[PDB]
C-alpha cells in the first residue's frame, strides 16, 4: 500500500535505571520502528571525563522489548545487542556519538544520538492489540550525565482490505493476514561458558522460527566486549546425522563478516553468521525438534557469550506450506519479500 | 429411529499460552504504570503489590481509552501493601495502576504482573485478593556501622523499633525523626528502642558510639 512515516509528538526522558513503556499507536501495519536517544552527555566536575569505550554508548538502553497483546515478542536486545546488530547491517554507519572512549570537556558536554531499528516487515498493528515498546534503560556513563529523550518514528504502510485479500486474506483464526511474516529477533544470554581450545557447546537454537542470522558476542569481566577470547566458532546441526554447517576460526568468520558487511570488526569478541549461506535458504526450525542445531566457542578464558538472532515466524506457516501450488505461489512471494525486508 | 452408538475420541488442546513478567516502580515519581494485556484473550495470574504504597488498580473492557474509570466497562479495586489480586479468566484490555492519592508521601511498590494471557475459556472470570493483610512487621533497614547510608519514610501508623546489637551494653547513641514542621531526638540503648510514629515520618540522622548491627523495622 501507501508506506508514509513519522516521528510520535511524544517522547521518553531517559534517566538511569528505568523502564519506559512506549505505546505504539495502531493506525496500519507497522514496518519499522526507529528510536533515537537524543541530546548531549555533560560533565560538570573539573577534569575532563572520557566515555566508557564499546559497547558504550549502546547499552545506554541496557534492552529493548516490543510485543503486542503485551506478551507475544516481536523484540527482545539489549542495547548493546540491538547496537551491534546495527552496526553491522549498516557499514558501521549507524548513528552512534560520541564513539567509545570520547572526552566530555572538563564542565562542558559532547553530543549523544544512539539509534536503533526493529524491523516488521509488514506488521498487522491493527489486527493486534497492544503493540508495546519497553526500553529499560541501563546506567549513565560515570562522571558524565545523559540529558536525552527517545524519539520514535514509526512506519505505516496502508496495507488496506482490498490487497489483504490478494495475498491469502486471513489465518485459519483471521488474526492477522495469511501471508504475515512476525519478526521475531530475540537474544539468549549464557554464562561461564569454560576456556576450551575445542569449540565446547554454547546452546541450542531453539525451533519454532526461521533463523536469518545470528550475531554472537561474548563479554570478559576484564575488558567487556573488547576482549579476543572466542577462537573457534561452531554451528553443529546435531539432529539427523551429526553435521558441521560452520566450524571456521574467529578470525575466518571476522573475515567472512569484511567480505559480507564491508565493515571492520565491531570488536575482537564479535561476528555474524549467515545462515542462507550454510544452508539453501534460511535455517528453519519451525517444526524441528528442540536441539537440532547448537553452537559452539573455543574461549580463551572463561565469559558470557550473548547470541542475538534475527528470526522470523509465520504465524500460519502451515496454511502457507498446505496452499495450493496455484495460490501457495503467490503467497510465498509476499511471504518471500517481507522475509527479507526484515534485515537489521 | 433409536440411536445406540459408541464411539472413544482422542484429542488433545494445543493452544498458545504466552506467560506475562512486569514490574513497574510505582509511586510519586512513576503515578501510572500500564500493563496491555489484549482485549480479545483472557489473562489469569498475580498482580503483585510487593511494596509500601496503596494502588488502585482499574482493569477496563475498552482500549484506547479510560485513564479514569470508564463505568461497566473497567472495575476498580483498591490494593494495598502485600495484598494480591488474583485473576482468573479475567478478559481484560489493559491494566493501569494509579499510585493513591491518599499514600503517605515517599511510599513505593513495585507492581508486578505474573501471569499467563491464554484465550479466554468457557468457564468463570474471576478476581479476589490473596494474602489480605501480612500482619506488616514492616523492614524499613538493616545494616552496620554507627550511621545511615540514607534516610527512610517510615509507611505506617505504628511503632518504629531501633534494635541495636553490640558487644555491649547500654546508651548507644541517637536517632533523629521528623515529621511535617516537627523534628524529634532520641536517646538510643543496646537492643530494642521502640518509638510510636505516624505515617510519614522520616528517620534523618542516626549517630552511634561505636559499631554495631542495626535493626529498623516498624510494628503496624
Amino acid at each position: 500500500g501507501e508506506i508514509y512515516t513519522e516521528t510520535l509528538q511524544q517522547t521518553y526522558a531517559w534517566t538511569a535505571g528505568t523502564n519506559i513503556p512506549i505505546k505504539i499507536p495502531r493506525n496500519n501495519f507497522i514496518r519499522k520502528i526507529r528510536v533515537q536517544l537524543i541530546g548531549s552527555i555533560s560533565n560538570s566536575g573539573t577534569a575532563a571525563v572520557t566515555l566508557p569505550s564499546a559497547p558504550f554508548p549502546y547499552n545506554l538502553v541496557q534492552t529493548f522489548n516490543l510485543s503486542y497483546e503485551g506478551s507475544k515478542t516481536l523484540y527482545s536486545v539489549s542495547g548493546t545487542g540491538l547496537g551491534i546488530l546495527m552496526y553491522y547491517t549498516t557499514k558501521g554507519q549507524n548513528p552512534a556519538y560520541p564513539a567509545p572512549g570520547t572526552s566530555v570537556p572538563a564542565s562542558g558536554s559532547v553530543n549523544l544520538n544512539v539509534m536503533w531499528e526493529f524491523d516488521l516487515a509488514r506488521f498487522p498493528a491493527t489486527m493486534v492489540q497492544n503493540i508495546i515498546l519497553s526500553i529499560l534503560t541501563g546506567q549513565a556513563p560515570s562522571g558524565v550525565s545523559i540529558n536525552a529523550s527517545f524519539y520514535i518514528t514509526i512506519t505505516y504502510e496502508r496495507v488496506t482490505a482490498q490487497e489483504i485479500l490478494s495475498e491469502g486474506g486471513l489465518g485459519a483464526d483471521g488474526e492477522m493476514p495469511l501471508a504475515t511474516v512476525l519478526p521475531k529477533v530475540i537474544e539468549i544470554p549464557t554464562f561461564n561458558v569454560p576456556a576450551s581450545s575445542a569449540p565446547i557447546h554454547v546452546a541450542y537454537l531453539q525451533p519454532g522460527q526461521i533463523y536469518k542470522r545470528q550475531l554472537v558476542y561474548v563479554i570478559n569481566s576484564t575488558s567487556g566486549i573488547n576482549n579476543t577470547d572466542p577462537t573457534e566458532y561452531e554451528l553443529k546441526i546435531v539432529r539427523g546425522v551429526p553435521t558441521d554447517k560452520i566450524k571456521v576460526s574467529w578470525a575466518a568468520l571476522q573475515a567472512e563478516n569484511q567480505a559480507e558487511y564491508q565493515v571492520a570488526p565491531y570488536s575482537g569478541a564479535s561476528a555474524i553468521i549467515d545462515f542462507r549461506k550454510y544452508f539453501n535458504g534460511d535455517l528453519d526450525l519451525t517444526h524441528a525438534p528442540s536441539d537440532s542445531i547448537e553452537y559452539d566457542l573455543a574461549l580463551q578464558n572463561q565469559d558470557n557469550v550473548y547470541s542475538l538472532y534475527v528470526s522470523y515466524v509465520l504465524p500460519y506457516y502451515d496454511q502457507l506450506a498446505a496452499l495450493p501450488a496455484q495460490v501457495a505461489a503467490i503467497v510465498q512471494q509476499y511471504v518471500a519479500r517481507q522475509k527479507r525486508r526484515i534485515k537489521r | 429411529e433409536v440411536f445406540k452408538e459408541v464411539k472413544e475420541k482422542f484429542e488433545r488442546y494445543k493452544f498458545d499460552v504466552v506467560y506475562v513478567d512486569r514490574e513497574y516502580p510505582v509511586s510519586s515519581n512513576n503515578l501510572n504504570v500500564f500493563f496491555e494485556i489484549g482485549e480479545r484473550n483472557s489473562f489469569s495470574g498475580l498482580l503483585i503489590n510487593e511494596g509500601q504504597a496503596v494502588i488502585d488498580v482499574l482493569l477496563l473492557k475498552k482500549s484506547h481509552e479510560g485513564l479514569s474509570p470508564i463505568p461497566g466497562e473497567g472495575t476498580g479495586i483498591q490494593l494495598s501493601a502485600g495484598q494480591i489480586l488474583k485473576f482468573y479468566n479475567v478478559p481484560i484490555a489493559e491494566i493501569i495502576v494509579e499510585y493513591d492519592p491518599s499514600n503517605v508521601s515517599g511510599v513505593s511498590s513495585n507492581v508486578k504482573l505474573k501471569g499467563t494471557i491464554h484465550p479466554l475459556f468457557e468457564v468463570p472470570s474471576q478476581i479476589s485478593i490473596e494474602n489480605f493483610q501480612p500482619t506488616e512487621n514492616y523492614l524499613i533497614y538493616s545494616g552496620f556501622g554507627t550511621s545511615l547510608p540514607q534516610t527512610y519514610t517510615i509507611p505506617a501508623n505504628g511503632y518504629l523499633i531501633i534494635s541495636i546489637t553490640n558487644t555491649s551494653t547500654g546508651n548507644i547513641g541517637q536517632i533523629t525523626l521528623t515529621i511535617g514542621s516537627t523534628t524529634m531526638t532520641f536517646n538510643l540503648q543496646t537492643g530494642e528502642n521502640k518509638i510510636p510514629v505516624i505515617a510519614g515520618t522520616q528517620i534523618t540522622n542516626l549517630t552511634l558510639t561505636s559499631s554495631s548491627a542495626i535493626l529498623i523495622y516498624e510494628e503496624v
